[PDB]
């Protein structure tokens, strides 16, 4: 979800995808992390290019997380559930909101849900695609790099806007 | 016109700088990303040391 620039949209639904309209000079993308009965992230991201690299970067606070929460005490499983992803115009903003639900998987067969809420705004003056409704389709996949002794993570995802 | 920037596989970098609950983090990744098939591909590595958080609830944000 950082990139949503790389979302597929159909042709017969390109003049709703705000995220590419936005480049070059990007986007300021937004978000509130709601892990219900936990704690909250709440994020701040440029999505711009920098020459022909597309770049995010980040800056993320979490609080309010319980110590021995699914979060803090590391009880969720290393796998991912598709989701949609709901899009909206923000038309005084010259911008899009998005609201969706994450289900993580807890190691004892549970879920642990994670609310978002986010905006975008063009970085950028110049005019962008406002879109009808509709959402992206995203499927995640995480692996590790057997070779690779530092913490990290490998991630494959598909996203696909569709609903229109 | 934007548009025009995603036909073809476009590196990606991603920077992260966290707080959570006053373990502070950073995370940097690498990959690349092909509209056409809305596919993308990143390996992210913490770079401060251990994740203070699960994996998982940063996929989204990266
Ligand atoms: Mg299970």
């Amino acid at each position: 979800s950082g990139v949503q620039c790389f979302s597929r949209y159909p042709d017969h639904m390109k003049q709703h995808d705000f995220f590419k309209s936005a480049m070059p000079e990007g986007y300021v993308q937004e978000r509130t992390i709601s892990f219900k009965d936990d704690g909250n992230y709440k994020t701040r991201a440029e999505v711009k290019f920098e020459g022909d690299t597309l770049v995010n970067r980040i800056e993320l606070k979490g609080i309010d997380f319980k110590e021995d929460g699914n979060i803090l005490g590391h009880k969720l499983e290393y796998n991912y559930n598709s989701h949609n992803v709901y899009i909206t115009a923000d038309k005084q903003k010259n911008g899009i909101k998005a609201n969706f639900k994450i289900r993580h998987n807890i190691e004892d067969g549970s879920v642990q849900l994670a609310d978002h809420y986010q905006q975008n705004t063009p970085i950028g003056d110049g005019p962008v695609l406002l879109p009808d409704n509709h959402y992206l389709s995203t499927q995640s996949a995480l692996s590790k790099d057997p070779n690779e002794k530092r913490d990290h993570m490998v991630l494959l995802e598909f996203v696909t806007a569709a609903g229109i | 016109k934007g548009e025009e920037l995603f036909t073809g596989v476009v590196p990606i970098l991603v920077e992260l700088d966290g707080d959570v609950n006053g373990h502070k983090f950073s995370v940097s990744g690498e990959g690349e990303g092909d509209a056409t098939y809305g596919k993308l591909t990143l390996k992210f590595i913490c770079t401060t040391g251990k994740l203070p958080v699960p994996w998982p609830t940063l996929v989204t944000t990266f």
